[PDB]
């Protein structure tokens, strides 16, 4: 099944095979307390001392528990989990390219970046949600330091000559009508 | 600030404080008045600072520990009731909206 | 625009990576968004104890 | 009207703004931004002064 | 006319909460947008330079003016009447860095010190001697800092580290590692300041100098210390990294045997309880007094894990430096970035039985473990299980809960207090009566 | 034949044909 | 004496927003609340909805 | 003159209790003559230090010989002939305490004059003869000078 | 909007002077020289050359405020040397010196090129 | 969008390197081998490149006139 | 109380940068040509834009800024020329600006890389960096889409705008052993060897110096293309020799005018 | 940032202000050492760490959760064989006096993000604008140049200050003043 | 909670048996004591988590609720019932119903 389906697109093999061939399965919560689950398939269908040795289900990936905003995080497991709160909440005002035919759109109040780059340490799971096609962000060279004074409580100090080149330069749309 | 030197020993009568400290006990005034009622009060409201007053400022600490002088001791005495009498409560003062 | 290929997407005026799933209203995008509710037709026993009974069978 | 209206109105000559740190300000004082200075005033009588 | 610099105006930010939330400030006007203001100030405000804003009213008369000045200005709020102690106080990058400038060893020589004194504006002219003169003249971090403390000041405290056994032995007046802050005439003579001694407490050196000295000398005290010490701080410089976060590969494996040893003891207790030998505590029932001794154990063992993570700290760590200052962090954010992160609970218990009769669908009916109740073993450095990344998530919710009801619930408790107490005051009879002049107290406060 | 410690790029496999096939927005 | 906001304006503020707007569930359980159990991450909630993204708010 | 004391020592002990800093260290050096203890904390990195030196250390009032008492401010254009000249650490203190072993009636014979250097501290604890011209609060120097014999 | 426009680091307004002596009073033979339109690169040399003339007992400069532009220096020398004349002769100096550095800069091009 | 001119950090033209870029990988380098063929050391300039997403591509699908 | 006698020596000069190392001076005067390469070294570059037609995908503002970021060898012209504000003419002149031209119509079917060959310059000295590498890249236009605008080139120093900025890179270090301790590593063999540690690979760092000064500055000046990166030094060393005479004029009022 | 960590510029330097590595990469934005410690966002600077291994390597690292392959002693070892300190340290000059700042600063590049608060969109003032017309006090909103509320609390804190005057004023003589 | 059938018991200390419940010591005890333990109670919910409210403001508050000899609770029952006068009871709550 791997070999076949890394050679989808190129014929028509396909997820729905992977269903109708009695590979995966759909289990839903009220089924779920019934299934007797094993987080990676190797490391827990291994033989040591027993902890179930009777495991029915497998999971495909276990970073497939974070939703849309969550997965962009990069190492959500070495933060503490209100900080992954805060990000996905703030990663839905991060100003970027937010639609492809943005110049067609007459929204009220769109913001784009003019130089959104793709991040430099990404997820895996952050292919699908295609941000690396629509990003909203910049690699910059972070400093953690204390430099003057001006930076001090949640506050930071940016590079005048690197806006001056056109860091972070945005654009803001706003749109009127009458009739 | 007067330089006391804990190792000579001191001029200041063992007297001058006990008199000093009663005649101290009688600026610090928070119930005002002459009546019995009112002296009853006064003596009642400064009772604790009366105590600790009269406690650290002995004749045998301010000789065998303090080792004030006799004109530190002066000093001693106007500055303990000037800042007293700055931390009075001043009238016209919304405490309950400070308690709240 | 449906099992439209992306040339034609393009050539309406769209994009390929719109999601799709919102509603046009008087030109402004909606979206409903999913409300849940208790299962239906299912026997659950809870047990209030702020009233007059020990327990209830709801359905 | 005794809450919204009567305990609290809405006054003339505020301002609101973001706050950022100056740690080259006294403690007592406030850096205002300088069209914030130029919009609120203050009635100054005249004297020979 | 428009606004210019010097004039009164009053600041508040939003929650006002009390008294110290609308001072008054002098204004002076600066080129980009935003309310700028120094930082000590931030603590009084509940500030935060992270998208907060504040309100700015302009008082519009001669006599609210002269009022604002005489009643609210921002030195003269210095002291609470709460709590009897400064509101403001040294507190981030500056506290760091006056820990790291005070410690015994940090000497300067004359093109730093002559650089240090050009931002001291209560400075006599007078460059100090040395504390060295010879083979090279060095000045002290102390000898420096004596310059800022206003007037003839005297206080002790005690630094952070101060072990406790010290005061007791030898070396009472001379301290090995410098703890014990001692200032005579205005002098810095030992000690090393921390949130301890120049932070918002009963009887710091902020403090004390509000009670001796004016609040216009401690308006200038507080305003030295951040000017001398922000700019000694572009020469050492503060920072902290990953080199921060690790341990040194045998702390790990004391800390891998202390765990392994807990989970091992939890496991004793399982059995016992499993074949009826736990007895329970006469006041509690069984499965409150095996929970007990479970959280016991687990409870040593973050603890100990935590604490032997902190004695392999070095000097240079920078974790450490900020939180032996005070400045930022605790003992238990060391703890669990290095060593271990501990038991996640919910609602005070361990992480419940969700799904029917176990925590997830992965773990095994009726499992009483550490790992299948929520224990989370491993730090922020190493990460977390998928597993303990769930349950780390369940037990950071309770904590966004709570702030959420919290705002709204107290928020209608002062209300309710200032409503029935709003007009007791204080007469120039000097008793305490309301409204209806009925009297409340004969005397404020007894 | 299994499919063992070569699994990290087995296991994106399949998740990367269930997103060519749902979409995101499927459930909708 | 309906519901409200059942059906919302979508957010094309960046393509994650439009995203996690499509994808978002609602429990109708009223504001005022002071009650924490329907607010709580049941464990229950494990693979079926994300425990990281939840407003900071009153919801 | 001003030489309120002066002595050899020789050091005995280097940082016992461990290093808590790092240019810093605490000689514990004994007496030679007048039998004293000394607790030094020098610059260890500018002037080192090592076990069994042996030091000539000169606390003085003053540093002009004829004893003109000087202020207490630096000025380092000056002429006048200094004691420090014929030393290698010169420091500058204040001495902060003068404990002793008193009783309430007769005196003391033991005294510990602890100066303090800048925030580099020193008890000077011997016999309260040698240590007679310190007084609490008063302005000295340290003039210390390797003896290579 | 409140954006000062960027030449205002450098151009000096109608009515501002570019240097500007007030004598000290604490101490004497200390002056304060206000520069205006500068910063920590003319202000740290000067600086710096005024600590090697060994009649000059205080040198120093500060910005006052990073949003403005305007370095502050102070110097204190001894009664037979006014400050004046002190900070004179550092920039006579500091000229010197940097005429020379490029006279060699110069030489050593030439030289490379070919050489 | 489109490749900016200067590396924010440095200063350094990065303007004209994307195609010659996009060109080094088509061949067969590898992507850390094409960026210094071009001549970017500094990794500061070579995130400029790296992390360059390309929607004027996407945005010239757009035809206003055929 | 005098001067100091700092001596040069160029190790490699390329088109591209300058490795030199300056000895016996201090560091305040080593690390303010430093500062003064960044911003007081006058260049030219596009600052006036006027745009005619464009229809690009791009805004109008987005092209003019990348147009300003354009770099454009000045070489000995930029010292001929004046500053803008200080040519006494109405609308400028071929003595305060250089005046460019790009006119561009996609007709064909491909796309157009609008790049800076387009960009025709009326001064034949003044061009945007072409002369001897492919182009900075403008726009694309598409089919019937075009740009045509004409923009004006003046004098200025990195530090009002960082178009104006001459360097991609100033590479300042000295005391490369940390023989002076001005910095303290916590563990001092984790650390990487300079490039110029005259050091062994036995010993971290070098034993503790007590009385020294900085001296031997290490300098790698590297170009952006507009000036020659020993004219970028040459001319920050002129430019702050003339910052200084002007404050001793300006001194030399205030003394005798007091 | 992509871990919660947001705030305010706060002031900004060009570039020869910047401090700058022996090279001339001087920092974009300079974030605080404080707002590491108590909120515990390890990923930060895991990721800060192995962007800097990405940019140098030349190709885009992994971030994705639960992953076992990759640790800190792993990307530390990478990033020591491009020849910087293992634990992304490195040593800083002073842009202002040029001398080496004595702690070694953590430098490496973040993705940053530009969230939609700008501050001009905030800025806001009034002296005697437009009213409302019931009761005629000062409009309310930005938009419509209203004026801030002086609301209850902050009439029981000027009660508490004894302020009557500046009470009255705001609650009378800059509000709605009538006869 | 009784407090009244726990006093008398014998080998019970009817000094120091106090009760945590402020109505039931007003009913037992006094109003006087009642002031006394309310304010107990109300130090020990504050210095609980190590922080400190000055003195004075909690015997002002205590002496506020028990002033009138009764326990005047701090709701709307507790101060509208109090004679301060329509004006300022209509800023609390209920804003019509006493007007
Ligand atoms: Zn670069
Ligand atoms: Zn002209």
């Amino acid at each position: 099944h791997i070999d076949q389906l890394k050679e989808r697109e190129y014929n028509n093999y396909s997820w729905q095979d992977l269903v109708a061939s009695g590979v995966v399965e759909y289990i839903d919560t009220l089924e779920e307390e019934t299934v007797m689950l094993a987080m990676t398939p190797d490391d827990l269908q291994e033989k040591e001392v027993a902890y179930c040795s009777t495991y029915t289900h497998c999971e495909i990936h276990p970073s497939m528990i974070l939703g849309v905003c969550a997965s962009i995080i990069p190492f959500p497991d070495h933060n503490q989990s209100p900080r992954n709160t805060y990000q996905s909440a703030m990663g839905k005002q991060a100003m970027g390219v937010y639609i492809t035919n943005f110049h067609v759109r007459m929204d009220t109040l769109a913001h784009v970046l003019y130089y959104p780059q793709k991040p430099l340490v990404t997820t895996r799971s952050m292919e699908y949600l295609r941000f690396r096609e629509l990003p909203a962000g910049i690699n910059s060279i972070v400093a953690i330091a204390s430099y003057t004074g001006y930076n001090q409580e949640d506050s930071v100090i940016m590079n005048r000559s690197a806006v001056d080149r056109g860091f972070f330069r945005s654009v803001f749309y706003r749109s009127y009508k009458e009739q | 600030i007067f330089h006391i030197n804990p190792r000579l020993p001191s001029d200041l009568h063992p007297i001058k404080v006990v008199e000093g400290v009663k005649e101290l006990s009688k600026k610090l005034v928070i119930v005002n008045g002459d009546d019995p009622l009112s002296r009853q009060a006064q003596e009642n409201a400064t009772l604790l600072f009366n105590i600790h007053l009269r406690s650290t400022l002995c004749s045998r600490r301010m000789a065998e520990e303090f080792r004030l002088s006799g004109e530190a001791f002066d000093w001693l005495l106007g500055e303990i009731e000037s800042k007293f009498n700055q931390a009075i409560a001043h009238p016209g003062e919304m405490v309950g909206a400070l308690a709240a | 625009l449906n099992g439209l290929t992306d040339r034609d997407l393009c050539e309406l005026n769209e994009c390929p990576l719109d999601p799709g799933g919102y509603f046009i209203i008087n030109g402004s995008e909606k979206v409903l968004i999913a409300q849940e509710k208790m299962a239906t037709n299912t026997v659950y026993v809870f047990a209030k104890k702020d009233s007059k009974y020990a327990y209830t069978g709801e359905c | 009207r005794v809450r919204g209206n009567l305990m609290g109105k809405r006054v003339d000559f505020s301002a609101r703004t973001v706050i950022t740190p100056d740690p080259n300000l006294s403690i007592d004082q406030v850096g205002v931004p300088r069209s914030i200075a130029a919009n609120m005033t203050f009635a100054e009588i005249v004297t020979p002064f | 006319r428009h606004m210019c610099d010097g004039d009164i105006v009053i600041f508040n930010r939003q929650p006002t909460l009390h008294k110290m939330s609308m001072m008054g400030h002098r204004v002076r006007i600066l080129p980009w947008s935003t309310f700028r203001l120094n930082l000590s100030v931030t603590t009084p405000y509940n500030a935060d330079f992270d998208g907060d804003e504040m309100n700015l009213h302009l008082p519009q008369s001669l006599e609210t003016r002269a009022e604002i000045q005489e009643l609210a200005m921002v030195p003269r709020m210095i002291v609470t009447p709460q709590s009897n102690r400064p509101v403001m106080g040294i507190v981030q990058d500056t506290l760091t860095a006056v820990r790291k400038f005070t410690k015994r060893d940090v000497f300067l020589e004359r093109g730093e010190v002559m650089n240090l004194l050009m931002f001291l504006s209560t400075w006599d002219g007078k460059v100090p001697q040395p504390a060295i003169l010879k083979p090279r003249p060095l000045w002290t971090g102390k000898q420096i800092f004596s310059l800022i403390i206003p007037g003839h000041i005297n206080c002790i405290r005690t630094h952070s580290t101060h072990p406790d056994d010290e005061d007791s032995g030898p070396y009472k007046h001379i301290s090995p590692g410098d703890t014990k802050v001692v200032v005579e005439n205005g002098e810095l003579i030992m000690g090393i300041l921390c949130k301890k001694s120049l932070g918002t407490s009963a009887g710091s050196l902020v403090h004390i100098s509000y009670l001796e000295m004016g609040h216009d000398i401690t308006r200038l005290f507080y305003s030295n210390i951040q000017t001398v010490i922000n700019n000694w701080l572009l020469i050492e410089g503060h920072t902290i990294g990953i080199g921060d976060s690790i341990a040194d590969s045998k702390t790990y494996q004391d800390i891998q045997n202390t765990i392994k040893k807990a989970k091992q003891d939890v496991i004793e207790v399982i059995e016992k309880a499993h074949n009826n030998e736990l007895e329970p505590t006469p006041g509690n029932t069984l499965r409150q007094t095996f929970e007990n001794q479970v959280n016991r154990i687990l409870n040593d063992a973050r603890d100990k894990t935590g604490s032997s993570a902190q004695k392999s700290l070095s000097e240079y760590n920078n974790f450490k430096s900020m939180v032996v200052s005070g400045a930022k962090g605790s003992k238990i954010n060391i703890s669990q970035v290095i060593a271990v992160v501990g038991q996640q609970n919910v609602e005070g218990k361990r992480i419940p039985f969700g799904f029917k009769h176990r925590t997830l669908p992965h773990f095994i009916k009726d499992d009483y473990g550490p790992e299948s109740r929520g224990f989370v073993e491993n730090s922020y450095l190493a990460g977390l299980t998928p597993t303990e990344f769930f349950f780390h998530a369940m037990g950071g919710r309770e904590g966004l809960i709570d702030t959420a009801v919290k705002t709204a619930e107290t928020g209608y408790i002062q209300r309710r207090l200032i409503k029935s107490m709003e007009s007791v005051m204080v007469k120039y009879d000097a008793t305490v009566r309301n409204s209806i002049n009925q009297v409340v107290q004969l005397r404020y406060g007894e | 034949e299994i499919t063992p410690d070569l699994w990290q790029e087995a296991c994106w496999i399949v998740i990367s044909s269930y997103f060519d096939e749902k979409g995101l927005v499927r459930q909708q | 004496q309906a519901r409200a906001g059942v059906s919302q304006v979508l957010n094309r503020l960046t393509f994650a927003s439009t995203l996690s707007h499509l994808r978002r569930l609602n429990s109708p359980i009223g504001r005022d609340g002071k009650l924490a159990k329907p607010r709580q991450l049941h464990n229950t909630l494990w693979g079926m909805v994300c425990p990281a993204e939840t407003p900071e708010g009153h919801a | 003159a001003g030489i309120l004391f002066e002595d050899i020592f020789d050091v005995k002990d280097i940082d016992p209790e461990g290093k808590k800093f790092d240019r810093v260290s605490r000689l514990h050096c004994e007496s030679e003559s007048f039998k004293m203890d000394l607790i030094l904390d020098v610059n260890i990195q500018i002037y080192p230090v090592d076990l069994g030196d042996k030091f000539r250390l000169v606390i003085a009032s003053t540093l002009y010989e004829d004893g003109t008492l000087d202020d207490g401010e630096y000025n380092p254009t000056d002429d006048r002939p200094s004691r420090a000249d014929q030393f290698e650490y010169v420091m500058y203190g204040k001495v902060y305490r003068i404990e002793g072993d008193e009783t309430s009636t007769e005196a003391a014979t033991r005294l510990s004059a602890y100066v303090s250097y800048g925030g580099l501290l020193m008890r000077l604890q011997g016999d309260a003869n040698n240590l007679h011209g310190f007084e609490v609060d008063s302005r000295v120097y340290l003039l210390m000078k390797k003896l290579a014999f | 909007m409140n954006a000062p426009p960027a030449f205002e680091s450098f151009l000096l307004f109608e009515g501002e002077k570019k240097i500007t002596i007030n004598k000290d009073t604490k101490v004497p033979n200390a002056c304060l020289f206000t520069i205006n339109k500068e910063d920590h690169t003319l202000g740290n040399i000067i600086k710096s050359q005024l600590l090697k003339d060994p009649q000059v007992l205080f040198a120093g400069y500060k910005v006052p405020h990073p949003l403005e532009h305007k370095i502050i220096i102070r110097v204190q020398t001894t009664p037979d040397y006014s400050p004046q004349e002190a900070f004179t002769n550092a920039i006579t100096d500091l000229i010197s010196e940097l005429s020379l550095l490029e006279e060699r800069f110069r030489v050593a091009i030439k030289d490379k090129q070919e050489g | 969008m489109i490749i900016p001119v200067r590396c924010f950090t440095c200063g350094k033209i990065v303007g004209n390197k994307w195609e010659a870029y996009l060109g080094l990988l088509q061949a067969e380098y590898t992507e850390g081998d094409a960026l210094d063929a071009l001549g970017l050391k500094r990794y500061c300039c070579r995130r400029m490149l790296l992390a360059h997403v390309d929607l004027i591509e996407k945005l010239l699908n757009y035809a206003p006139l055929e | 109380p005098y001067a100091n006698q700092p001596t040069v020596r160029i190790t490699e000069l390329t088109d591209e940068n300058v490795k030199f190392i300056i000895e016996n001076t201090d560091l305040a005067v080593a690390n303010s040509i430093r500062r003064v390469f960044i911003a007081e070294v006058p260049i030219i570059a596009i600052d006036w834009v006027q745009i005619d037609a464009n229809s690009s995908v791009l805004h109008d503002e987005f092209i003019a800024h990348r147009l300003g970021l354009i770099p454009l060898t000045s070489d000995d012209i930029v010292d001929k020329l004046q500053y803008s504000r200080d040519c006494t003419c109405e609308e400028f002149c071929p003595e305060c600006s250089v005046e460019f031209t790009l006119d561009v119509r996609c007709n064909e079917d491909q796309t157009r890389h609008v790049t800076s060959r387009d960009l025709i310059s009326n001064s034949p000295r003044v061009i945007p960096v072409t002369s001897r590498q492919d182009d900075i890249l403008i726009v694309k236009l598409r089919k019937g889409q075009e740009l045509r605008l004409r923009a004006y080139a003046k004098k200025g120093f990195g530090k009002e705008h960082a178009k104006w900025n001459p360097t991609a890179g100033v590479a300042f270090e000295y005391d490369p052993d940390n023989a002076l301790r001005h910095t303290v590593y916590p563990k001092p063999e984790e650390w990487p060897k300079s490039e110029y540690s005259e050091l062994d690979e036995d010993e971290s760092q070098a034993p503790y110096d007590p009385n020294g000064k900085p001296e031997r500055f290490y300098y790698n000046v590297e170009s952006c293309g507009s000036l020659r990166p020993e004219t970028i030094v040459l001319s920050a060393l002129s430019g702050l020799k003339k910052k200084l005479s002007d404050l001793q004029t300006q001194l030399s009022h205030e003394i005798q005018s007091d | 940032s992509r871990h919660g960590q947001k705030g305010t510029c706060g002031i900004q330097y060009r570039q020869e202000d910047m401090p700058f590595t022996c090279e001339g990469i001087t920092p974009d934005i300079i974030i605080n050492p404080h707002a590491i410690p108590s909120r515990m966002t390890i990923g930060h600077l895991i990721e800060c760490l192995q962007g800097k291994v990405s940019a140098n390597k030349g190709e885009i690292g992994d971030a994705t959760p639960f992953n076992d392959a990759v640790n800190v002693q792993k990307i530390s070892n990478l990033l020591s064989d491009y020849g910087y300190h293992l634990r992304g340290n490195e040593v800083l000059y002073n842009g202002f006096t040029g001398r080496k700042i004595t702690s070694q600063i953590f430098i490496g590049p973040t993705y940053y993000q530009r969230l939609k608060h700008m501050v001009d969109d905030k800025i806001h003032s009034r002296a005697r604008g437009p009213i409302q017309i019931l009761n005629r006090q000062p409009m309310e909103g930005r938009s419509r140049d209203g004026g801030l509320r002086f609301g209850e609390m902050e009439r029981d804190c000027q009660i508490a200050h004894g302020a009557a005057q500046f009470l009255r004023e705001r609650l009378f003589e800059a509000s709605d003043p009538y006869q | 909670v009784s407090l009244m059938r726990v006093l008398s018991e014998k080998d019970v200390d009817p000094v120091r048996t106090t009760s945590n419940d402020i109505v039931e010591i007003f009913t037992v005890l006094g109003i006087e004591a009642v002031r006394k333990a309310l304010e107990r109670e109300l130090y020990h919910v504050i210095s609980f988590d190590g922080s400190y409210v000055n003195y004075r403001h909690l015997a002002l508050l205590c002496d506020t609720m028990t002033c009138r000899g009764h326990l005047m609770a701090i709701t709307r029952h507790g101060v509208n019932r109090q004679d301060t006068g329509p004006l300022m009871k209509c800023s609390f709550e209920e804003t019509v119903d006493v007007l």
